[PDB]
């Protein structure tokens, strides 16, 4: 089993700027296709960005397209969430998931993700 | 061709067989039956238009 | 042997080309039932391990 | 008939010249290599030439083994928080230089492998703890069978997965694999992709990486310490020798002038400068 | 089933009434049952490098002008 | 006796026949005339579709502009022959093909000109790409440019929007695209046009792959890059400039496993 | 011995195979069985493209319903296969082009069910305007309908738009829709398909026409046109109804004259 | 008493006068009394599925309709 | 005879027809 040991969210308000960092723990190399996701409040748990391991290449939700931005340290087997514009419906228990893969194939949400995050959460406070 | 011996180039002359809208770009004729001359030492090009047709003698 | 798509396989298709015709009273809904097999050219290669079947601890 | 092993052609001697033959000219435009001899421009003396090209063919130019990996075990503690780290690789030549350029010169090729593993461990806390003779497993996970999950699964059963069991301080294991490829030669560049984005389809699924073929995915290899948890925490590490053996090859490409990026052929920013400063007047 | 063959001889030692001289042969025989397990022989032949160098259709005759 | 020129040369298959006065001979690429699909090496085993004429005919590529500015040019195969009549058509309706290849790059001037073009065929020509932060990301679309083709650069510029990348090539010139030096370029099958001598490049390439048979909409087999080795000058003139086009012509082209047809989002 | 049944059939062309339990045996048209352009009497003079496997294969033309009030349906060829993958592609690239036919109509029912189709194979198959006003007016795109086809009628009705006409047939089916008697339609090649027999119809039909090889797109030879011989009807229910489909199939096609591609307005 | 059987080559090397061509043998020789103890010489033979495939008493003839 | 490493039935060429004889056809009920 793969351990996705995820950082570290907080409630910032609108226009906000955080991020999440995420280790493969896990043999990050070939397999993994590090996702993001955050669970709307009981509605309620959408993918949010995500990565290949293999090459870099990134995906995102219609929704977060643009202001987040995901990030990949491939030496330090850790894939990044640049949080960026955080308003306040950016409200959610943050994931990170990540599967296998096809060699070739790019790693998307209808994809994977086997394995699970710890789901940190991240709320943008309202005003 | 008739121009200068210090001027050159390569002509493409087209036969389509007919039954389509008649060439009017390069891209078109092309498709059909063709040669592609070059001017030089040689003055004169020569292109056959092969016999293919329905009937047996044309009105 | 895997899902692969530079090596993938094709696809298999039934479609009614006429219809299933039925006279009064006689069954409405009637089922196929569909076969396998290998011909005599078929031949696999390289043993490896089965993901049909695992022992939890 | 001409073997590796004859002597190359002998020069044959020729005198002075006042011909209408014109060996000395070509036209490189043809993209013929005009085929001139010694003798041809200048007057030679009879040689009986004694060397050959033995150690040159396309057998010894691969004959010598290479590093193309380094895999990462150990054995910590029961007590430990950390778990059991078993390393896992995909065989890839392509993750060190060295074999990489060698194999490069040539667009597809045909070879049976043959891989050594050379084993070396170490203490990692400074306990004047012990440890006893550690025996690795080397599993071969043939493309699609399942890839282990903890050091101590089933899937180390190995039904069906060549294994090799290796005891620490004996000479370094080895086995031969014959030419796996699912072509007809090992495809060392593959232009092109494997899925083909449909007009009736999302981009997503109809989205491939260029460049990356099933040609080249041959499984991987899981290495992990068969002995049980130990008080003192050994590391070790796996170093693996290919040396490529009855090879053949097709069709010769040029060289790798810049640094490699990845196992795509491309490059990165600042490296793409290979030749030096020197002067056009100045020998 | 062994493979006795000769080896090329370098350096000859003062020798000829076992070493130096008469042909210097090794044996081999092969241990296992896969093509795969067994040593590169090294006796392979060579070509002519024309495959490449002359690609030229019409057949090249160096002494001659090359573009008649 | 009756002077026959290894300059005059005329090429003749299917309808369409392409003669020339300076040509500089020409090349059979590895010494091998391409051929149809033997039946030592068959794999496929349902009857395979032999075009011939319908296929083997000279289709005549668009033709691109060289200046002082060009720094290159670079078409893959089947690929730019996508939209070639039925040999266009005979590629989407089936998953397998093999093909030969009979590429004449025409392009004259006139004893007042000069410079050199090098007419390059690499099997399997896998090109860079152009951001440095994701490997063999490249698009298909971009990947394969059909009959317009793309081009060779000066300089190596990263693709920086990693929002929406550009996921194309950018192959450096000097680099033969994909990062080895062009100078040794001179190992495929190639011929220089040099102005000086002739005004056409002839190379006959046999199918060359991996496979007997293989897909042609996923996998190019060959590779036309075109080079200026020498730049072009002209007169006292500040800019001048000759066309180049390329007339490629399918071989022994034999396709397998007739399907529906395969429409590829191009765009 | 081995119980072979002159009703249990099976036709395989190229890829595809129809097989058949209640088949009437087939007939060869004229008895003669379709085959290539010889030599004797060859005309155009250019190699001609024989698309073999690739275009000699059963292509499936849309189904239609049959009921009370089905008064016949007719099929022009090579029409009909107009866009049938590749003999579909290789008829609008070729100037002449001259093929056979193998159409295999079927059509079951069950034991309870009656009626009977005449399927007709009129070679040169001129069907009636609509207009009594203006004689063979006709315009092309209702001359070729495709592969939907059309139909017979019970009634002829007359075109009164003399402003802007609808320029189509009005076959009247007891006329076979050419003014002559249905009841002798029986001298072109057919079969009849009676529910009670058989459940298809199997007609080979050779390359019928004035030349030796022709237009495709201009002149269609043949004519399939499928009557109700005996009315349909089923147990005592007042709507029945049943499927036919036709599967024609091009054999010993070739082709002559690559060009560019024709496109017809169709519409 | 030695067992020198043939190899199935597979990558022929650039070789035949000694390699590639000239049919590779291995040589064998059994060294304990048991046969139980022998190797597996995988040189094994191979029959007809029809033991399990055509299983039908009275001979099936494919071209033919399967029930007469 | 027929060994293990023996080659499969090479694989014939076989053209257009239109006979009786129905290969296709088969009745699983038998059990072969
Ligand atoms: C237990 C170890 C067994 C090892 C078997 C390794 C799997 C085969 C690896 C083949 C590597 C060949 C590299 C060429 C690939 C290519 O360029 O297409």
């Amino acid at each position: 089993q793969v351990q996705l040991q995820e950082s570290g969210g907080g409630s910032v308000q609108a226009g906000g700027s955080l991020r999440l960092s995420c280790a493969a723990s896990g043999y990050q190399y070939s397999l993994l296709c590090m996702a993001w996701f955050r669970q709307v409040l009981g509605e309620g748990r959408e993918g949010v960005a995500f990565i290949t391991t293999y090459n870099g290449a990134m995906r995102y939700a219609d929704t977060v397209k643009g202001r987040f931005t995901v990030s990949q340290d491939k030496d330090k087997n850790t894939v990044y969430l640049q949080m960026n514009s955080l308003k306040p419906e950016d409200t959610a228990i943050y994931y990170c998931a990540a599967g296998r893969w096809r060699f070739g194939d790019i790693c998307h949400e209808g994809s994977g993700y086997n394995y699970w995050g710890q789901g940190t959460q991240v709320t943008v406070s309202s005003h | 061709f008739c121009g200068s011996m210090m001027a050159t180039g390569k002509l493409l002359v087209s036969y389509a067989p007919p039954g389509a809208d008649p060439p009017k770009k390069r891209k078109e004729a092309m498709l059909g039956t063709h040669v592609i001359w070059d001017i030089g030492l040689q003055s004169s090009c020569t292109m056959v238009v092969p016999w293919i047709s329905n009937t047996t003698y044309r009105q | 042997t895997i899902d692969d798509s530079f090596t993938e396989g094709g696809y298999i298709s039934v479609f009614y080309q006429t219809r299933i015709v039925v006279p009064l009273s006689t069954p409405r809904e009637m089922d196929i039932l569909g076969f396998v097999s290998a011909c005599n050219d078929f031949s696999v290669r390289l043993l490896r391990d089965t993901t049909h079947i695992e022992q939890k601890a | 008939a001409a073997t590796s092993r004859d002597a190359l052609p002998n020069t044959e001697a020729s005198g002075p010249t006042h011909s209408k033959e014109i060996p000395a000219l070509t036209a490189v435009e043809t993209g013929a290599t005009n085929p001139l001899v010694p003798s041809d421009t200048v007057q030679t003396r009879h040689v009986v030439q004694h060397r050959s090209r033995s150690e040159s063919s396309i057998e010894s130019f691969f004959a010598r083994g290479a590093c193309v990996t380094i895999m990462t075990v150990d054995n910590p503690a029961s007590t430990t928080n950390k778990d059991k780290l078993f390393a896992v690789w995909k065989i890839t030549y392509k993750d060190t230089v060295q074999l990489r350029r060698k194999l490069e010169f040539f667009t597809y090729s045909r070879f049976d492998m043959e891989l050594t593993f050379v084993v070396t461990a170490n203490f990692t806390e400074t306990n004047n703890g012990h440890a006893l003779n550690q025996v690795y497993q080397i599993m071969y996970v043939p493309p699609g069978a399942p890839v282990p999950e903890k050091w101590d699964d089933y899937t180390w059963q190995t039904s069906s997965n060549p294994s090799i069991f290796y005891t620490y301080g004996t000479a370094p294991a080895r086995i031969s694999v014959p030419y796996v490829g699912i072509s007809n030669a090992y495809s060392h560049f593959y232009d092109g992709f494997s899925k083909v984005p449909l007009k009736d389809q999302s981009a997503a699924l109809g989205d491939s990486l260029y460049g990356a073929a099933s040609l080249n995915d041959f499984g991987i290899l899981a290495v992990r310490v068969v002995n049980d948890h130990n008080p003192t925490k050994v590391t070790s590490k796996i170093r693996v020798y290919l040396k490529p053996k009855h090879i053949r090859v097709w069709c010769p490409r040029p060289p790798r002038a810049v640094a490699y990026y990845g196992p795509g052929v491309d490059y990165k920013d600042g490296t793409l400068t290979p030749l030096s400063t020197k002067d056009l007047t100045t020998y | 089933g062994a493979q006795v063959s000769s080896q090329k001889v370098g350096a000859h030692e003062n020798s000829n009434r076992a070493y130096g001289g008469s042909t210097i042969n090794y044996t081999t025989i092969n241990y296992y049952r896969d093509s795969a397990s067994n040593a590169a022989s090294k006796q392979d032949f060579s070509q002519d490098p024309s495959k490449f160098t002359e690609p030229i259709k019409d057949v090249l005759i160096k002494t001659a002008p090359m573009l008649n | 006796a009756c002077g026959y020129s290894d300059r005059v040369l005329q090429l003749t298959l299917g309808n369409s026949t392409i003669t020339t006065q300076e040509a500089a001979n020409s090349v059979v690429a590895y010494g091998r005339w391409p051929e149809y699909l033997r039946d030592s090496e068959a794999n496929p085993v349902d009857q395979p579709t032999e075009p011939d004429v319908a296929a083997c005919r000279f289709y005549t590529l668009d033709t691109v502009s060289w200046t002082k500015e060009s720094r290159g040019w670079w078409w893959k195969l089947p690929d730019a022959l996508r939209d070639m009549g039925l040999f266009g058509q005979n590629m989407y309706y089936h998953y397998l093909g093999r093909s030969g290849y009979t590429v004449h790059v025409q392009c004259n001037a006139s004893k007042f000109h000069q410079g050199a073009l090098g007419v390059f065929a690499v099997p399997e020509m896998c090109l860079a790409g152009d951001s440095n932060t994701t490997t063999m990301h490249t698009s298909y679309q971009n990947a394969n440019p059909g009959e317009k083709g793309g081009t060779f650069t000066g300089t190596f510029t990263p693709d920086n929007n990693q929002t929406s990348p550009a996921r194309r090539f950018c192959p450096v010139d000097y680099l033969l695209g994909n990062g080895t030096l062009l100078g040794n370029a001179f190992v495929f099958p190639h011929q220089i046009i040099n102005l000086r001598t002739n005004n056409c490049a002839t190379l006959v390439l046999p199918y060359v792959n991996s496979l007997s048979i293989d897909s042609m909409v996923k996998h190019n087999n060959w590779g036309i890059a075109i080079l200026p080795l020498a730049p072009l000058n002209f007169a006292s003139e500040s800019s001048p400039e000759i066309p180049i086009t390329l007339t490629i012509a399918p071989m022994c082209c034999e396709f397998n496993g007739l399907r529906n047809i395969t429409l590829p989002r191009l765009q």
